[PDB]
């Protein structure tokens, strides 16, 4: 999700960018601004919502002990999905 | 009990008996004797008794603490005599250790124990250097660890961790210069203590 | 053989502190307030001495917090305010002393939750 | 208020040691300037010695005076035996330090410190 | 002021002076003192250099991390100048050469390059410009070095009217070509000025809003007969008492320009040659009554 | 405009509605070129040729004690007396009550959140105001 | 050039301020009616020695100690100021 | 929760009006020289000051001393208090004399022309505490606020 500013500088995923009058961008002259272009906010949004048949589901992030601490997500509300607080995967109680 | 350190009552009793023995023989100087729960014996003495007490423990036939393991100081600013002087001694004859402790402030000299242990020479130079405790009648008392011309005694609790001055090479004067300390990132103080008491056995009376 | 000294104990000249960090500093002697986020009171037992807060600025390279204050992190602990005051005086620091705040004894009664004719009766448990 | 002395039993005895230390420092400056190949003058070195003594002229505790003399003798020993290098001797003069302003207005313009 | 250049700290290595300075000619005698003083107080220094990076290494320790930035440049390439100045608040031009080369004559180094830096700086919006000329700069001099300085001094003023122009006498210092020049020798009156005094004046000229648009003359406190100066140098160096252009300059009496401000008008107290001569000439001793000053 | 310091950026004295003097402490320093408010006035007095006779926080606090001794008795509530003399002087001149009913400036919670310049600038208080009005 | 403000400092209970306390209780109201637009700032603070501050034009000030003064001496000190023009 | 207002709309530099009549950043030296120039040319009633609601005592007395040195006494606040009678001569006139803790001792409270819930939330919480635990009687004159 890399976007650039009017000056041309790439905007990071934390929204950082030097403004027009900022001298500090002299550090990039002749070199480059290191920017990671795999924005995690855009990547997690691509994951599909998981349909489940229970009011409560558990997430450990995948991989057992290689994931995150196991948490239980309540799915009683039908307005929104249940989101894991660690990994951002979403869940929904079907029907 | 696999996770608990086993007690040793036999050594606790032996060390307690010897602690009374010392207190009975040198009442002029001994102020407190205690044995910790892990069986270490501490003799707390008036500072006037450094030489007589250390000489007794080195030379007496039932002591023979011929080795000065270590000599150091502890700064406790809340005490009128902020500095605690700790002697750690080893007896090879009786395969035992004893700790002798005394106290002083910033202006009261302590008698150098170099006559009793030649090992004390450098330890007392280090105590002078890091804490500013003066030892009387030392063969050569001067800084040992800090830079030449260094101001202050770093191991005092009120000396800042990063000091007051820092060094760099200055091209104009073509030498290393000392300037007031500025840090690109300040040391980040952490408040770690839990507001909940951990050890009831050591609670102080209100 | 002892001697007699009546001068007020002053060690400012033999501690090595730069003159600026004696004369211009203000020590604060106080018992820390209980952190309101927790009920434990074990952090309110001792007296503390801290110094006045001074400038922190952003490091141009990284944005880290820089400082030129060598006492910015110095915090000392004392058994009593008298010990803290004595330490401050002999080191030449001017100080402020804040009296210890102790929670006053409260009168608690579980039975008051069900009073027959007083407002203390609770509507829910 | 009865205390163990260091070396001196009273200010008169303490001030004798101070004078003796000053004489030793005063006579050492010319050798130091030559030995360390300093660019300061002998007068500057002696003016610096006097300034260091003068800032402690208000002490009335003989034990504090003894420690100052003790520390002054250690500093003199480091110089005579050339344990110090040139950088150490020249640190007394703060050559690379910019003039810190003193008056209220100057400090007000630059920052927040008093 | 943009928030990034508000001063902070206590004026030391990790502080923020608020100065963003591009220093042309930073790798020479005067450049190393100017960069040092800038880096002492936490300025951002951009150092455009023509030389090998190996030759800029002595400048790296003079700033906290990130405070010294090096760029390639060419005196004849206006794009390389633009890259170097477009972020700065002050541009300092110390480019010079005491001799001509096959590729750069005195006209290139003292007229075309200074004018190009002044023009590009003006276009880029730089607010302060500091140009070093020479006390004896004169269109009718016998030295083509001093003639080119006069023409260049004129162009810089025309191109960047608000530029501060500084005119030093011959500068003495550890790496000078003045005292070292005489010590290597195997009517005219001189008023030489100490390198650190000139550096202090340049730094203060950056911090003084009155310095804008002015021409200064940086001279030492005393005037000497050249013969008496060389005699003094030989005595200090414990020694028994080159180009055609260089000799012309050394034989040019230092001008007296009371209509210009000097070091005193910027807060700098001129350092006598007697207090710093040994600092420079000690290395010339194989292991002293001062020169007679013109009253 | 002379940029001063907020209450989080200075050690300053405030007296609550009881007459109790309390003092803040510096948590952070003022931003940018802002300065301690009394120092601005002290600096202005020098430039205007009428230098004030205090150069430090403690000296300006000694000045406060000259004007009102209670202003440096931190955390203390100094009692005030002579309500009887005040009530005498209250009667000798007569004013008339207006017919307007007493209406406080804040009738509902929406009026509570923004009352000074710090809270008017707070985006959190704006969220509170929006929440209770919508 | 004349008077601008009077301030009276006293303790609420110390005997040294007893004469000042009597003056306020018995004389301040009458004095206030005579000088209606003159600030007479009475400021009580525990365990302060009583004092009378007078501020004249252009910020000049004078302070007279009222310690152990009788209510009459307090009146006299008040009159010495209400007619002075330092 | 208002502390986040301290990060917004802050005054960080001295400002003076330019020839176009707009506020523009300047140095402390320049801004104070302009103010000192005007201050030296005025006296007495021609100089006045108003203190806002967040001003500290150190600044309040510094400004009073400065204006007094040009013989000005027009040191004003924004919050009115009647100066009729004793005015501010007697502290008891304008103080909460009972103290905040004293509310726990009162047996009747009469509130007049105030909504203490929003004017002094912690003072109002102390009234409720006494109402709950001491059976305090509270009467009000003014709008019937909750
Ligand atoms: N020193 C003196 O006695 C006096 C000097 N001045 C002036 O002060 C300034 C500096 O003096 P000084 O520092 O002694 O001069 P130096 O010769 O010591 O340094 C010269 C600087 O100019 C750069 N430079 C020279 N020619 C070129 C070029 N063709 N293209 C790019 N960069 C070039 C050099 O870079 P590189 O190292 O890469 O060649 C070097 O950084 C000069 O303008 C000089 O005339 C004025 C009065 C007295
Ligand atoms: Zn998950």
């Amino acid at each position: 999700g890399v976007r650039t500013s009017p000056t041309g500088e790439k905007v990071t995923h934390t929204g950082q960018v030097y403004d027009d009058g900022d001298y500090r961008k002299v550090r990039f002259v002749g070199r480059q601004k290191e920017v990671n272009e795999n924005f995690a906010i855009d990547l997690i949004a691509e994951q599909p919502v998981s349909q489940v048949g229970s009011r409560v589901i558990s997430c450990d992030g995948g991989g057992g002990a290689l994931g995150h601490p196991r948490v239980y997500i309540n799915l009683d509300k039908e307005t929104k999905t249940g989101t894991c607080g660690y990994c951002g995967l979403q869940f929904r109680q079907q029907h | 009990r696999p996770t608990v350190r086993p007690r040793n009552d036999v050594a606790h009793k032996q060390l307690s008996a010897f602690g009374e023995y010392v207190a009975e023989i040198l009442p002029k100087y001994v102020q407190q004797v205690q044995v910790s729960c892990f069986n270490e014996l501490e003799i707390c003495i008036h500072p006037d008794g450094v030489i007589p007490v250390l000489t007794f423990l080195r030379d007496h036939s039932n002591a023979q603490f011929k080795s000065l393991a270590d000599l150091t100081a502890v700064d406790i600013p809340t005490r009128q005599n902020r500095f605690e002087i700790v002697y750690n001694l080893l007896s090879l004859r009786f395969n035992s250790r004893i700790r002798v402790k005394t106290y002083t402030d910033e202006l009261t000299p302590i008698e150098s124990s170099v006559p009793v242990y030649k090992a004390a020479n450098w330890y007392e130079r280090e105590i002078w250097d890091m804490f500013g405790v003066f030892f009387a009648n030392h063969p050569d008392l001067r800084r040992i660890l800090t830079d030449y011309g260094f101001e202050g005694h770093p191991f005092r609790k009120d000396f800042p961790l990063s000091g007051y001055v820092e060094l760099r090479y200055d091209d104009e004067v073509k030498r290393v210069v000392a300037e007031p300390v500025e840090l690109a990132q300040e040391f980040r103080k952490f408040d770690l203590n839990s507001p909940w008491e951990a050890f009831p056995a050591y609670r102080q009376p209100p | 053989q002892l001697i007699t000294v009546d001068e007020k104990l002053d060690i400012t000249t033999i501690t090595g502190v730069p003159e600026e960090h004696i004369k211009t500093r203000k020590a604060r002697i106080f018992v820390p307030a209980r952190n309101n986020m927790q009920s434990g009171v074990n952090n309110t037992k001792k007296w503390k001495m801290e110094f006045d807060t001074r400038e922190r600025w952003e490091n141009p390279l990284m944005g880290w917090a820089s400082t030129a204050d060598p006492l910015s992190n110095l915090v000392l602990t004392f058994s009593t305010k008298e010990d803290a005051v004595a330490f401050a005086e002999k080191n030449g620091w001017s100080y402020d002393v804040e009296e210890r705040k102790v929670p006053k004894p409260k009168s608690k009664s579980y039975g008051a939750n069900f009073s027959w004719n007083k407002r203390t009766r609770v509507s829910t448990k | 208020t009865s205390v163990k002395p260091i070396f001196s039993r009273d200010m008169n005895e303490a001030k004798r040691r101070v004078r003796e230390l000053y004489r030793a420092w005063y006579r050492e400056v010319p050798n130091t300037v030559h030995l360390f190949q300093l660019d300061i003058s002998v007068k500057q070195g002696r003016d610096k010695v006097r300034e260091m003594f003068k800032k402690n002229a208000h002490i009335t505790d003989p034990r504090v005076v003894d420690l100052l003399v003790i520390k002054g003798k250690m500093e003199l020993e480091e110089t005579i035996k050339v344990w110090k290098q040139r950088t150490h001797v020249m640190r007394f003069f703060h050559e690379t330090e910019a003039p810190r302003p003193k008056d209220f207005l100057s400090k007000f313009y630059v920052g927040h410190d008093p | 002021l943009h928030h990034a250049v508000i001063p902070h700290g206590k004026g030391g290595r990790s502080s923020v002076s608020g100065i963003v300075a591009t220093v042309f000619g930073a790798t020479g005698f005067l450049g190393r003192y100017v960069v040092n003083h800038l880096g002492r107080m936490g300025s951002q220094v951009i150092v455009p250099h023509r030389c090998e990076p190996y030759d800029t290494m002595h400048l790296r320790p003079m700033g906290d991390l990130g405070q010294i930035i090096f760029m390639d440049w060419n005196g004849r390439d206006k794009d390389s100048i633009r890259r170097a100045v477009e972020h700065s608040s002050v541009v300092i031009n110390l480019v010079g050469r005491e001799w001509e080369t096959q590729n750069f004559d005195f006209e290139d180094v003292f007229v075309k390059i200074p004018q190009a830096i002044a023009q590009v700086s003006k276009e880029a919006g730089v607010e302060k410009f500091i140009h070093i000329s020479h006390l004896n700069a004169d269109i009718k001099s016998s030295s083509k070095y001093l003639r080119s300085k006069a023409v260049g001094e004129k162009e810089v003023r025309e191109t960047f009217p608000e530029a501060t122009i500084i005119k030093p006498a011959e500068i003495f210092g550890r790496e000078d070509r003045f005292l070292n020049y005489f010590a290597n020798i195997r009517k005219t009156v001189k008023q030489p000025v100490y390198i650190v005094d000139v550096t202090k004046g340049i730094i203060n000229a950056i911090k003084d809003p009155d310095a804008r648009g002015k021409t200064f003359a940086f001279v030492g406190p005393s005037r000497y007969l050249l013969f008496d100066l060389v005699q003094y140098v030989f005595a200090v160096a414990h020694r028994p008492f080159t180009t055609r252009d260089k000799v012309e300059r050394i034989h040019t009496t230092d001008k007296i320009l009371p209509h210009l401000p000097g070091l005193e008008d910027l807060g700098v107290e001129a350092t006598p040659l007697e207090l710093k001569a040994i600092e420079v000439l000690r290395r010339h001793r194989t292991y002293v009554q001062p020169a007679k000053t013109i009253p | 405009i002379l940029p001063g310091a907020a209450y989080t950026e200075k050690s300053a004295t405030y007296v609550n509605t009881e007459g109790r003097a309390q003092q803040t402490k510096v948590a952070v320093t003022p931003p940018g070129l802002a300065r301690e408010d009394w120092k601005i006035i002290r600096a202005l007095s020098e430039i205007a040729g009428m230098t004030l006779p205090y150069d430090t926080l403690d000296q300006v606090r000694n000045r406060l004690e000259e004007v009102s001794p209670n202003l440096v008795r931190y955390d203390d509530v100094e009692g005030a007396n002579y309500f009887q003399q005040a009530s005498e002087l209250s009667k000798l001149v007569n004013q008339q009550l207006l017919a307007d009913p007493l209406v406080p400036p804040q009738l509902t919670i929406k009026d509570f959140y923004m009352t000074d310049s710090i809270s008017r600038a707070s985006q959190t208080m704006a969220k509170c105001v929006k929440a209770v009005t919508e | 050039l004349g008077l601008r403000e009077i301030r009276i400092h006293l303790c609420q209970r110390s005997p040294g301020s007893q004469g000042v306390r009597d003056f306020i209780e018995k004389r301040y109201v009458e004095l206030k009616k005579a000088n209606p637009d003159l600030p007479i700032l009475i400021r009580e603070c525990s365990d302060v020695q009583p004092k009378l501050w007078a501020r004249y034009a252009f910020g000049q000030e004078k302070n007279v100690s009222l310690n152990n003064f009788s209510a009459d001496q307090v009146t006299r000190a008040l009159e010495n100021v209400l007619s002075s023009k330092a | 929760f208002a502390y986040d207002g301290l990060k917004r709309q802050r005054l960080t530099e001295p400002m003076v009006r330019n020839e176009k009549g707009l506020l523009t950043h300047t140095t402390w030296e320049d801004a104070l020289s302009r103010v000192a120039g005007m201050l030296q040319s005025f006296q007495g009633n021609d100089v006045a000051a108003i203190a806002g609601g967040l001003v500290d005592a150190e600044a309040l007395i510094a400004l009073k001393d400065l204006l007094n040195r040009v013989d000005s006494d027009t040191l004003c606040t924004e919050e009115v208090f009647p100066t009729a009678g004793a005015g501010t001569d007697l502290r008891s006139n304008y103080l909460l004399n009972t103290t905040i803790a004293g509310v726990e001792e009162a047996d009747v409270v009469l509130l007049v022309g105030t909504n203490p819930r929003f004017e002094a939330p912690l003072f109002n919480a102390r009234i409720r505490k006494s109402w709950l635990h001491n059976d305090l009687k509270v009467a009000l004159i003014g709008s019937p606020v909750d």
